């Protein structure tokens, strides 16, 4: 799945592995971490959720008394937006025969979480669902795919 | 001896038209297709 990113939004931000490469972690400093901190984790892009038996004013409150950030100008209370990253239709192939198993994987660009059309697609994705070698379903699965698989 | 003449060099007229025209259009799908190929990038990372 990275190497579908790394292909699929090529040459853009999405394009890079959460964990990041082996020369930013062997130095990445203490300045940055911070800095990362200091630039990311902002209230206004911050959620606290919780869910069970609690109330939410209780919560509330608490959360007024130690989520007490300051905001000034108006940067602070701004969310940025993020610059565009551009799909590209291309492939990336990984090969070494001395592997058990090979992997692919086959994608298209997404809307993304906004549209409604989200719903659809995953709808579709359930006609053809998953499959794998335990199901006990067998060559009676609803899903053509998986039968033929 | 050749009665054809004047019909046979004015179908050579329509011949080269359409040859000029086909071989281009085919050169450049040949092309498109063959791009995969040709842009290709390859690196040999051996594990360490
Ligand atoms: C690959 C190149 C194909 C060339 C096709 C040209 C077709 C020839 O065209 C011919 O022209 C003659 C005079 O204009 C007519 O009398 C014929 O009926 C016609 O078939």
């Amino acid at each position: 799945f990275d190497y579908l990113h790394a292909t699929a939004f090529q040459g853009t931000a999405l394009a890079r592995t959460v964990e990041g490469t082996t020369e930013n972690i062997k130095h990445l400093t203490r300045a940055d971490l911070a800095s990362y901190i200091d630039t990311h984790f902002k209230a206004p892009r911050m959620v606290l959720a919780a869910a069970g038996g609690i109330s939410h004013k209780e919560l509330v409150d608490a959360a007024r008394q130690h989520f007490s950030g300051v905001s000034f100008t108006y940067k602070e209370d701004a969310v940025p937006i993020l610059p565009r990253c551009r799909f590209t239709g291309s492939e990336i192939r990984a090969r070494d025969d001395a592997l058990p198993v090979a992997h692919v994987a086959l994608a298209v660009e997404g809307p993304g979480w906004a549209d409604p059309d989200n719903v659809v697609l995953h709808v579709a994705n359930a006609i053809i669902g998953r499959y794998d070698r335990t199901f006990g379903g067998g060559k009676h699965l609803s899903s053509r795919l998986a039968a033929l698989a | 001896a050749e009665p054809e003449h004047d019909q046979r060099k004015r179908m050579g007229l329509k011949m080269l038209l359409i040859s000029a025209l086909l071989t281009s259009l085919l050169y450049y799908m040949k092309r498109h297709k063959w791009s995969v190929l040709k842009s290709r990038k390859m690196a040999y990372r051996p594990p360490k």
